[PDB]
């Protein structure tokens, strides 16, 4: 069983977003009293904060860490409608190196690009636009260029990179929604790039899914030849997609997959709101309303069971 | 009380201000070219007659701010951009309601404010850099304060004193006078960083005053003390343009900005971070927001420019924080999981508070401990299959022990044929990669080299060592990263470490190249690689300080430098400060 | 080495004991003295530890902190002319006895005794 340790976070409001860095030594918080810190753990184990500094103007909604191979480098969409991306320089001192203003509306999220990509960034905005921007000089964090932008034609509330890392398999990003219109539409959509095209289309679609989406999360490949997906609603659902065997013609169209759902659980009674994986991506873990985390593994019969239940305090 | 719906109405000309009588009955929009009354029903509002009476335009029509007199429902008083002030009298039968005009002023008048209880009083604030008082019994009215500052934006009167009214200045400057001393001004203090832009009284409190200009933030001042105290203070996203105190609730005030956003806002001052309510009804940028009554908190009012006017209801506000995502979670590298909450999901307000916490694990140690002792190559290979087998079988992982034996067996020896387990071994290498395992598989694949390496594409290969590449890095161990590499049958993760890793050097005597296999300099003759310390030519290992561009042989200037902190050249600088 | 230290502080006649200085590929301008991985002169990035994978920097201008450990210093076999940071190269060459670069032989921690 899993011990807990409660760390005094000393935010003047509500808490949103906590995340690793890539060696999983240092932590960065993000709240909504237009603050960001970062947390360094020494030898005895406890966590000590190095920087407080503001950010933006209004609430913070989600930061996040870059690849150490560029260096230290963060991320954070605000509710100004802006993003900023960040940079250490040695004492310690965070410096602002570029701001992106391109949105009209509220910044939701923005994550990183895998590595191996090169350093991407993607933003997705309320309005329903998801945009990607490009750094061609990664030693001049400074300039960034504009390179696709995609509508959704819905708002838009989280957004995800595809880590698989094989030739294989073209870049994937999802797209969540969390709307309430009673019309019971899509709520999560699939783009593939083309290489022939140099575009982003769209390529599958999740019919299945009509309640309002807070989070989803693609797991980890790490060698498996098909994906797995993990959605976070009123309960938490896990699919799978399998891409089919091109066609002899060579079709320059999306590739095609088969869907299917493998779990669908709803033991917290509530609203799930985060999900997300382990390092190695056999472990699920999700937090709803309940107050509680609970972890989910499948065995060698691929039928998924939970493991645990953790509880604060 | 008032009753009614959200009901928008489209006018003909951009609007600039907005007025209310005190039947909420009639709203007087003016602007640049508009100027008319409106009656709202509970279904739609209608005009009832427009101030925009002869063909011929004047300057004094342009008017920046109305006032509806709070005494009097029949007059009106304008502000025009010709530094003219104009009353209109709703009693005169005459279609040009026009009474009395004032020309005091020669800039462009700002603001024009009524007194609350005197009807023949009014003040004016103008660019001029001066304030105008007038009486309106048509005596000598010129009563003229000179704040001494920049361009006045904001005046008004306070509701409790009957002498006591506060200006605001373009410097960023908040100066409080009484009319019957117009000598010299009784406080002032500087606001805000910038021109201050509005300034509001709390209806109820007889000592606050909520004051906002383009620093995107508005703060409330005490003033019953003899120094002003700052109280409150609240962050926008733009600048702020114009405050208003909600009616009959203590700590609440709409706010409308002046550019970049259309939103309006209704504020809690007791939680300054987030907005208690939101609308988004508009297009254009909001210009004129009022209540609509003075003691009814239920309906609100808007002009923006887009020649739109619509009345809010309060109750249809969005509310971002009835939707606001309230928890955080995160895995680490180790296992760790990283979990903030609501304090209300765990257990003024108790819900603006949050609580984080760490889980940990008494958690994948047997990564790091195979990785470390499997043995790769400089051995036959029945001998590193046994060796794998017994590191396998000292951490309980009893299957990959037993399958290493197998493939000693299998491959290291009337008889079957030759290719008779090749299936067996492909297929055993996809299960263990499969389900996550990369490091057995890749392993393996190092380790029977040739035998099996034309059954797999190079495609999964590629996959397989890049995924384990990975993990090498993230837990920080470098020398089975490059072991891997080096040892990697696929052409891409061979090439992948001689990208760049070639240094160049130069003599600092002669300041030409050398040479890749020499030590001694061509034009100089001298031996350029002398180690500071020993003094002896160094051909191997070479350990080069960026400053002061001195060094020597690796362990040599290690144990110096861990003695003391000079260059032991001799040059003075602290190569390794303190 | 402390006689050597001694007499540089009392004497300033004298010159110090000139070495080998490192340059830049592209630029061609020595390094020694705006990320602290580019060049000062072309701003291009520098070489890259054999090992991190990272490009090799070092900041340039008592019981305080450590600008420059020396466990991020350049090292280099004078022969291969491979190299990377300091203590990475002594790990490897403890544990290892040949050049960390693909296709490269020489034994580098031999030549010297
Ligand atoms: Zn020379
Ligand atoms: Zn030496
Ligand atoms: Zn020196
Ligand atoms: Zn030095
Ligand atoms: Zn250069
Ligand atoms: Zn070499
Ligand atoms: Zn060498
Ligand atoms: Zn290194």
């Amino acid at each position: 069983m899993f011990v807990a340790r409660s760390i005094a976070a000393d935010h003047k409001d509500l808490i949103h977003d906590v995340s690793f860095d890539f060696h999983g030594r240092r932590m960065a918080t993000c709240s909504s009293d237009q603050s960001v810190k970062v947390w360094d753990k020494s030898e005895s184990g406890d966590w000590h904060c190095t920087a407080s500094w503001k950010t933006h103007s209004g609430s913070v909604w989600r930061v996040t860490w870059a690849h150490p191979e560029f260096g230290q480098v963060l991320a954070s969409c605000s509710f100004d409608r802006t993003a900023a991306v960040w940079e250490e320089i040695v004492q310690s001192h965070w410096v602002k190196r570029t701001t992106l203003v391109d949105s009209r509306t509220s910044v939701t999220d923005v994550k990183f690009a895998p590595k191996h990509m090169g350093l991407m960034l993607a933003t997705c905005s309320a309005d329903g636009i998801v945009r990607i921007y490009e750094a061609p000089d990664v030693m001049n964090l400074s300039q960034w260029s504009l390179q696709h932008e995609i509508s959704c034609k819905l708002s838009c509330s989280c957004i995800s990179w595809n880590p698989s890392s094989s030739r294989a398999h073209s870049p994937m990003i999802a797209v969540g929604s969390d709307d309430s219109s009673p019309n019971a539409m899509a709520k999560v959509q699939i783009f593939e790039y083309n290489e022939n095209t140099r575009k982003y289309a769209k390529a599958e679609t999740l019919m299945t899914v009509t309640d309002p989406v807070h989070d989803i999360a693609f797991a980890p490949n790490l060698g498996r030849s098909f994906h797995i997906l993990a959605i976070a609603t009123k309960d938490v659902r896990i699919f799978t997609l399998k891409p089919v065997r091109k066609e002899l013609t060579s079709s320059g169209g999306p590739t095609k997959f088969e869907i299917h759902i493998v779990a669908q659980f709803d033991n917290h009674n509530s609203q799930v709101w985060r999900v997300s994986w382990n390092i190695t991506g056999t472990v699920l873990a999700s937090s709803g309303d309940d107050g509680c985390v609970r972890l989910w593994k499948a065995n060698y019969m691929d039928n998924w069971k939970c493991t645990g239940i953790l509880k604060g305090n | 009380v008032l009753t009614g719906r959200t009901m928008h109405c489209h006018l003909d000309a951009p609007a600039n201000a907005i007025s209310v009588c005190r039947d909420a009955a009639q709203v007087v929009v003016a602007g640049r070219s508009i100027f008319k009354i409106y009656a709202i029903e509970e279904e739609q509002f209608v005009e009832k007659l427009n101030l925009r009476v002869g063909r011929k335009p004047s300057l004094n029509l342009s008017c920046a701010d109305v006032v509806w007199h709070q005494m009097d429902e029949n007059l009106l008083a304008t502000a025009a951009t010709n530094g003219v002030v104009v009353t209109w009298n709703l009693g005169r039968p005459s279609r040009n309601k026009q009474d009395q005009l004032f020309t005091e002023h020669k800039r462009t008048v700002n603001k024009v404010c009524f007194h609350p209880t005197e009807a023949h009083v009014l003040l004016s604030g103008s660019q001029d850099g001066f304030m105008k008082c007038f009486d309106l019994r048509r005596k000598d009215s010129v009563s003229t304060f000179s704040g001494q500052s920049e361009s006045v934006r904001d005046v008004q009167f306070s509701i409790r004193d009957y002498f006591t009214f506060a200006s605001t200045f373009e410097n960023g400057n908040v100066q409080l006078w009484d009319i019957r001393r117009p000598d010299r001004c009784e406080r002032m203090f500087t606001a805000h960083n910038g021109p201050v832009f509005c300034c509001d009284w709390h209806p109820e409190d007889r000592g606050w005053l909520a004051t906002g200009g383009r620093d995107k933030m508005v703060k409330v001042w005490d003033m019953t003390t003899h120094r002003a105290k700052e109280m409150h203070c609240v962050q926008t996203i733009a600048s702020v343009a114009r405050v208003k105190w909600r009616p009959e609730c203590r700590h609440h005030l709409a706010t409308c900005s002046m550019m970049v956003d259309h939103n309006i806002y209704v504020w809690d001052v007791r939680r300054p971070f987030v907005p208690a309510a939101m609308f988004e009804e508009h297009r254009d940028v909001t210009t004129g927001i009022a209540w609509r009554h003075p003691h009814d908190p239920s309906f609100l009012l808007s002009g923006s420019k887009d020649s739109s006017l619509c009345q809010h209801l309060f109750r249809d506000a969005s509310q971002p924080v009835e939707r606001a995502n309230p928890e955080g979670l995160c895995y680490g590298l180790f296992g760790d999981l990283a979990f903030a909450a609501k304090e209300s999901l765990v257990a003024f307000a108790g819900l603006a508070s949050s609580a984080l916490s760490v889980f940990e694990t008494e958690g994948m140690r047997w990564f790091v401990d195979t990785a470390e002792r499997y043995a790769l190559a400089g051995r036959p290979l029945a001998e590193l299959c046994d060796h794998n087998a017994k590191v396998a079988r000292e951490l309980g992982r009893n299957q990959v022990a037993q399958t290493w034996t197998m493939l000693r067996i299998i491959y290291c020896s009337s008889r079957l044929p030759p290719d008779f387990f090749g299936v067996l071994v492909r297929d055993m290498l996809h299960f263990y990669a499969e389900q996550g395992d990369v490091q057995m598989a890749v392993s393996v694949l190092i380790v029977l080299g040739e035998r099996v390496r034309k059954d797999i594409d190079e495609q999964t290969q590629e996959h397989w060592y890049t995924s384990y590449i990975d993990l090498l890095q993230r837990f920080r161990l470098w020398n089975v990263s490059n072991e891997v590499v080096k040892l990697s049958t696929s052409r891409a993760v061979s090439c992948l470490n001689q990208a760049s890793t070639t240094l160049h050097v130069n003599c600092s005597h002669c300041k030409r190249p050398m040479s890749s296999r020499g030590w001694v300099c061509d034009r100089c003759h001298r031996c350029a690689s002398m180690c500071a310390v020993c003094h002896h030519v160094v051909k191997g290992l070479f350990v080069w300080c960026q400053g002061c561009s001195h060094g020597g042989h690796l362990q040599h200037i290690m144990k110096w430098l861990e003695g003391s902190s000079h260059c032991p050249a001799g040059c003075g600088h602290l190569c390794e400060y303190s | 080495a402390e006689f050597d230290i001694h007499r540089s502080k009392l004497d300033p006649s004298s010159k110090p004991l000139a070495q080998v200085f490192v340059s830049c590929n592209f630029c061609g301008k020595s390094i020694s003295y705006s990320k602290v991985t580019s060049c000062p002169g072309c701003r291009k990035p520098l070489p890259r530890c054999a090992l991190c994978l990272i490009n090799m920097g070092t900041p340039v201008s008592s019981k305080d902190k450590k600008l420059a450990q020396f466990n991020n210093w350049f090292t280099w076999c004078h022969n291969c002319r491979h190299g990377g940071h300091a203590g990475h190269m002594l790990s490897w060459f403890r544990d290892h006895a040949e050049c960390p670069v693909s296709a490269c032989t020489c034994k580098c921690m031999q030549l010297d005794t």
